[PDB]
RNA sequence: CAAUUUUU
RNA sequence: CCGCCCGUCGCUAGUACCGAUUGAAUGGCUUAGUGAGGCCUCAGGAUCUGCUUAGAGAAGGGGGCAACUCCAUCUCAGAGCGGAGAAUUUGGACAAACUUGGUCAUUUAGAGGAACUAAAAGUCGUAACAAGGUUUCCGUAGGUGAACCUGCGGAAGGAUCAU
RNA sequence: GACCCACUCGGCACCUUACGAGAAAUCAAAGUCUUUGGGUUCUGGGGGGAGUAUGGUCGCAAGGCUGAAACUUAAAGGAAUU
RNA sequence: GGUCGGAUUUCCAACGGGGCCUUUCCUUCUGGCUAACCUUGAGUCCUUGUGGCUCUUGGCGAACCAGGACUUUUACUUUGAAAAAAUUAGAGUGUUCAAAGCAGGCGUAUUGCUCGAAUAUAUUAGCAUGGAAUAAUAGAAUAGGAC
RNA sequence: UAUCUGGUUGAUCCUGCCAGUAGUCAUAUGCUUGUCUCAAAGAUUAAGCCAUGCAUGUCUAAGUAUAAGCAAUUUAUACAGUGAAACUGCGAAUGGCUCAUUAAAUCAGUUAUCGUUUAUUUGAUAGUUCCUUUACUACAUGGUAUAACUGUGGUAAUUCUAGAGCUAAUACAUGCUUAAAAUCUCGACCCUUUGGAAGAGAUGUAUUUAUUAGAUAAAAAAUCAAUGUCUUCGGACUCUUUGAUGAUUCAUAAUAACUUUUCGAAUCGCAUGGCCUUGUGCUGGCGAUGGUUCAUUCAAAUUUCUGCCCUAUCAACUUUCGAUGGUAGGAUAGUGGCCUACCAUGGUUUCAACGGGUAACGGGGAAUAAGGGUUCGAUUCCGGAGAGGGAGCCUGAGAAACGGCUACC
RNA sequence: CUCUUAAGGUAGCCAAAUGCCUCGUCAUCUAAUUAGUGACGCGCAUGAAUGGAUUAACGAGAUUCCCACUGUCCCUAUCUA
């Protein structure tokens, strides 16, 4: 979500209490640390070869994934680095012996290394609290659409 | 601040009050063995009710159901430990066929009567 | 709110204590315990209601001043001192030895064990760890940690205790045919010894459990506990033998207990 | 008195969240300490559960790190020049987390040249074989050696000044000093 | 052509 | 049909609705202000102290003419340097309570105005039930004392299912 | 090209008849409804007060839309035979 | 129905369950197991020979485990796990029945003996598993496809 | 356990109300009242007000004893049996009571704490203690600074309180005292450079910072500098070292510093032994309290996942006093626009948000009962809020406590 | 139904600048009110282009009240050209 000397703005943020030896000409000339998510959740190489810092990221920051996991679709990339998710579901009323379609939307913090737009049936995970509202975080996007990678006009 | 102890009512009045022969049918049942009120044929009919309500729910449920094979067989033995009916009607479907005056017949009023010694249910 | 709760009434401890309803009062509240929840029981519930040694609440407190109670060689004159699982409440003079096991009807037991074999408990481990300055240790039912154990055994097995301290002796793993034993829940503690495990990596753990009824069921991991090698068991099981014998022939067995 | 939980603070949709359960004790935020320089006038506070913690006021000498040697000698301070969040804190010369301070250049030089003897920047045989075997190993970087010349070292309070009260942190080394000379060259 | 009221 | 029923008015009664009062009160947000007290902190350092060191009335007497010279005690001292530090008091953040406006909702008081509804045939009349004696009923507009009347496009719950 | 006959589609209706439907009058839909479920929008819970009072909205106005309560009282009523 | 409210040597019909095979259901790479002996060379108690055996040579890795790699997502539904008890239903039970409660009851009452203190039900939320009809369901169109 | 009857009429059929019927773990009330077990009770309206009296205190073999209180009788001839007050520790933060506020708030189930603390309960638990050097000096035991008490006081007053006189410690503050070994830095240096080394000192844990390791899909070599072991002496040789999870910057170890240096027994009880060198020699039982640290336990605190009564004569609520997010901090037991500066304009919605109402505490249930349900649940059990109305705070492990305090009404 | 000459205050409005009686009454404003404002009405003697009623903006028009403000006044003093 950020380019142009990626550690950009007025302050200075870095992966905490890890230092590279400030003179020796070692391999990547940095020590980029990441976190194995586990449970078959393929941590993509965009965090491994990335350059962002983003302490809130589950793949390079100080947050794990320890609660439940949910699903749903994307409706707003209008923010900065977060997207909200509309879980749609049916609901049984006991009286009329019939169902009804309800929903409610939920905000989810997203790592800047991913790529998410409209549609994009997504999988998110429960986290420690990270904003005023965002109680979750995403794990994987892995979703096609109405013929993405194929359509042209 | 304490634990309760429960209570329960063990009769229910009939719904429609006034039919000429129906009140006098339970005057035949009043006049048979010397009752004192109309409440104590309401309560065995109440005991006829929620036993036959209990009898209906196993019969509508499954055959070779062990809940029916337990509380159908333990029901009919407790039905005959008081000895309302004998061994001749022990096949679990005569509990529907049971009639008022048969729950009356094993009461201690009309058992002292039938076993000599009293000459009269009013004396019993 | 605002502090701990140094009382609880009856109806709030579960069925497995078998107290009275119309006492109209507060329950025996367990004290702070070494081992587990209020699904354990304090010793006074084991004495005056199961074993039936006393009536008064002044009475049972007066036994413990005579110093006859003992678990593990430890004094413990606390009245409502909680009692864990398989933690043998040995006695002084009167010489009995009671192991805490589960019978086939929900609540715990009244089961004697012999004089010898009563000098060891049996211990579930929950947490193996290397910690401060290289000192390895295990934990137990009561969390009684033991310095310098048998190295690299794992979490989730059972442990034999030597009762001078921990001084652990023998590891008992889990394999395709051993002893396992439920502890807690709706279908607590008969035997199912194993049939085949699974894992469910990540969320929870389940185990297939095959009775001497020879069907199966599944109880989750926190009730799962291993006894030992199959057909050995370290504890003489109480006289229900761990079946969940069915209610259709529970009734046929108990009038064959009376003979009519 | 000031609270921290969200029984105030208007909800997600935006309703006026009505209140009960007036301001408790288990969320209380103590008023700040906004610490300064001036040599050890520090008071402690009682806290929750049985514990103790340090409000540092007026600190000037504390331990640092290089970090290329693991040295940590208690040197003095001189003052902050660029706070990374806001800018009012340097007009009064306070110190917080990540405060870009300058110190003295002196006490590490007693460590450095007694251990190497080069000598920047322009006796027994047990340690004579030390600098005669660390050839171009003590040498760091040119701009740092130019930065010794004014008699100041750019340091960074990484520790928390008002929670644990220690006078602690490290000094700028590597790319980070180029970040605090991004704008701090052409800021005037 | 015009014809109204006639009274719990 | 010596059937039924329509409206004004008269008397007897009740019912809500409005209404001058820049209405009144309670409660909830509110802008502008005063801000009690308590906390964190800048100072205050009263009044209780001990340490050390330079002189001494009394005499302590390691010895003796006095002396020298031992710490000095009954204690003033002249200096430092700490220890707890109470009133007081600036700054900062919480804020009870109050003042002033505006909104919102509830309740309550009001001179009097038009309505509605009941209630022994009261007069004035027949409007509708038979072609109700001018067929009836709609929507709209106009007049009138009351029913009502008339004009306009309809419709037949019609008094013709019919050239 | 109009017509005669036979057929069919879609109309607008008519006549007979009922098995069927209902309170009856009547009905080819008002049928296939206690042998109760093809979808799908709306409306009504006694008659009065009344399409009235307050509140809103649309109008230049007449007025239109949405729309009670207080009180009142056993019918108002639909069809049919004499 | 063998011979005691009651039991079979194979066998009759139905009920449902599984492995298959029919063009045919087949998550896969690396190992330790294994898992077959269908192997195989020899000996191979008892017969005329793995029907009772071995050292067992490619002698079928994934049913017992964990790594590389994915996997059309849903409803629905079985079972289990699951809701503190009382309360609801409900077996025992001389509280004398009943309201109840959870006891009691049996010897031997000479200084003991044992049964109990059951059982279901509890729906919407979540978890795991069996099922693939019914209703959505998306991956082969400028092939930028599968193998 | 599925039940209906009368009234529009001259009479008939029918839509449709009223009345009639039955129970209330549902209230009041009229009349009547013999037996026996069981038992809710100022919830409904005014969470409006209070007279009076009581509901939180606490002792052992084993804290503090000169009571000028006792009780004695042999003991403890300094005490030891008790025993007030009062100090110290501990409880008071449970229990009980009400439902006014309270409509995604609490709450039912349901995970989460890798994001935290926890006196008490358990179990493990501290061979380094200052290195001013060896006369700092008690480690065979140093100190204050004091209660209760005694003397005379004040005010009419309250669980109000003064100056003076001594003394207690488990209150309070100092403070040593039982090893060895290895490492690192230095140097006494000479004797040499590919060198060694007496000895100057440190090393417990806490605390904060910074670093390193914590690895481990598959097997062999060439190649450039230093070069451990050993030797045929071409040169050759090495088991060369890993805990849990899904995973971590985790537990951890190591390195250099670190603290108005935190802690690491100057406390009491019963017993009397062994020892051989009978010396205030050296050993040694069973406890009781208290203490750091880890893991429990007892709990607290946040937190995901669903469910809500009536209202569109409630149609757009939300921010410049954070509304939503990012950036960096300040506090916090720790998370977080919780708060602060800068930056971005965002959140919810015709699935009903927002606003209003609610005789709305939330649930486990209760009443009537074919099935399908309608209506209560203030009240026995669980959880929440409150102690006349809003604020604020100390003590304590636990409170924004109310039978605790401060101020205003 | 009837008379003076013909037809005999309708829509409305008021003690109004229009109401003598009259400072009419009732309510409201203040501490008090021949003043104000809202209703009353058989109106000496209101009224339909001799125009009747209600009016948004405006008025060097006339009134009554409230809030800020001051020698208007309490209670006057002084200084300047």
């Amino acid at each position: 979500s950020t380019e142009l000397t990626v550690q950009s703005e007025r302050a200075f943020q870095k992966q905490p209490h890890i230092f590279n030896n400030p003179k020796v000409k070692t391999s990547k000339r940095t020590k980029r640390w990441y976190k194995n998510a586990g449970l078959g959740f393929k941590t993509p190489k965009t965090a491994i070869e990335g350059s962002y810092i983003d302490k809130k990221c589950p793949f390079t920051g100080l947050v794990s994934i320890r609660g439940k996991i949910l699903t749903g679709t994307v409706v707003s990339t209008k923010m900065h680095r977060t997207i909200v998710i509309r879980r749609a579901y049916l609901h049984y009323i006991p009286k009329y012996n019939r169902y009804e379609k309800r929903h409610k939307n939920v905000p989810v913090h997203v790592s800047p290394a991913f790529r998410v737009q409209v549609g994009d049936i997504v999988t998110v995970g429960q986290c420690r609290p990270i904003s005023k509202t965002v109680r979750f975080n995403v794990v994987k996007v892995s979703a096609a659409a109405g013929k993405a990678n194929k359509q042209f006009a | 601040p304490r634990a309760p102890r429960t209570y329960s009512k063990t009769y229910s009045t009939p719904k429609r009050p006034y039919e000429s022969s129906r009140l006098d049918a339970e005057l035949k049942l009043a006049g048979e063995f010397g009752l004192k009120n109309k409440k104590e044929i309401y309560r065995i009919s109440f005991q006829l009710s929620k036993i036959r309500r209990a009898a209906r729910d196993l019969l509508t449920r499954d055959e070779k159901d062990p809940k029916r094979l337990f509380e159908g067989n333990a029901l009919i033995r407790r039905l005959v430990r008081v000895g309302v009916l004998s061994e001749d009607k022990k096949k679990l479907d005569y509990v529907l066929a049971l009639k008022v005056e048969d729950f009356l017949e094993r009461r201690l009023q009309t058992q002292v009567y039938k076993l000599g010694l009293a000459k009269s249910v009013h004396h019993a | 709110a605002r502090g701990p709760k140094k009382h609880l009434k009856r109806l709030a401890a579960p069925h497995h204590w078998l107290l009275d309803k119309l006492s109209g009062c507060y329950a025996p509240r367990p004290s702070a315990g070494p081992h587990k929840l209020r699904e354990s029981l304090p010793l006074i519930v084991f004495l005056r209601n199961r074993l039936k040694y006393a009536l008064n609440g002044r009475e049972v407190k007066a036994i413990l001043m005579q110093r006859h109670v003992k678990v593990d060689g430890k004094v413990r004159t606390d009245t409502t001192y909680p009692a864990g699982f398989m933690d043998v409440i040995t006695l002084d003079a009167t010489n009995e030895n009671f192991r805490l096991v589960y019978d086939v009807k929900g609540r715990f037991a009244v089961h004697r064990i012999t004089d010898e074999e009563a000098s060891y408990k049996l211990g579930k481990v929950k947490k193996v760890q290397l910690g401060k300055k290289g000192v390895p240790y295990v934990v137990t039912h009561d969390g009684r940690t033991i310095r310098y154990p048998d190295p690299n055994i794992k979490v989730n097995d059972t442990v034999k205790i030597d009762l001078a301290s921990g001084k652990i002796t023998d590891f008992i793993k889990f394999d395709a045919g051993k002893l396992v034993y439920v502890t807690g829940g709706r279908n607590l503690g008969r035997i199912g010894t194993i049939v085949h495990k699974e894992r469910h990596d990540g969320g929870f753990d389940l185990v297939h459990i095959k009775d001497s009824l020879d069907n199966t069921f599944v109880t989750r991991l926190n009730n799962v506990f291993v006894i030992g090698e199959q057909g050995k068991p370290y504890i003489s099981l109480p006289k229900g033998k761990g079946i969940k014998l069915s209610i259709a022939e529970e009734r046929d067995r108990r009038r064959a207990q009376q003979g009519l | 008195g000031i609270s921290r939980d969200s029984r105030h603070k208007r909800s997600a949709t935006g309703a006026k969240r009505a209140q009960f359960r007036k301001k408790r004790k288990f969320e209380l935020g103590r008023q700040p300490a906004n610490t300064k320089i001036g040599a050890k006038r520090i008071h402690s506070v009682r806290t929750r559960g049985g514990n103790k913690k340090y409000r540092a006021l007026r600190i000037e000498t504390g331990n640092f790190s290089w970090a290329s040697e693991g040295i940590s000698k208690k040197t003095r301070i001189a003052g902050v020049v660029y706070h990374p969040s806001n800018n009012e804190l340097v007009r009064t010369n306070t110190l917080t987390k990540a405060a870009i301070v300058q110190i003295d250049a002196t006490p590490f030089r007693q460590w450095f040249e007694a251990h190497y003897g080069q000598t920047l920047g322009k006796k027994s045989k047990n340690a004579e074989r030390k600098w005669a075997a660390r050839a171009a190993s003590a040498k760091i970087e040119s701009s740092v050696e130019s930065q010794f010349s004014a008699g100041r070292l750019y340091a960074c309070i990484s520790s928390r000044p008002g929670q644990s009260g220690r006078c602690d942190g490290y000094i700028l080394e590597g790319e980070e000093l180029a970040f605090y000379l991004r704008r701090l060259t052409a800021k005037k």
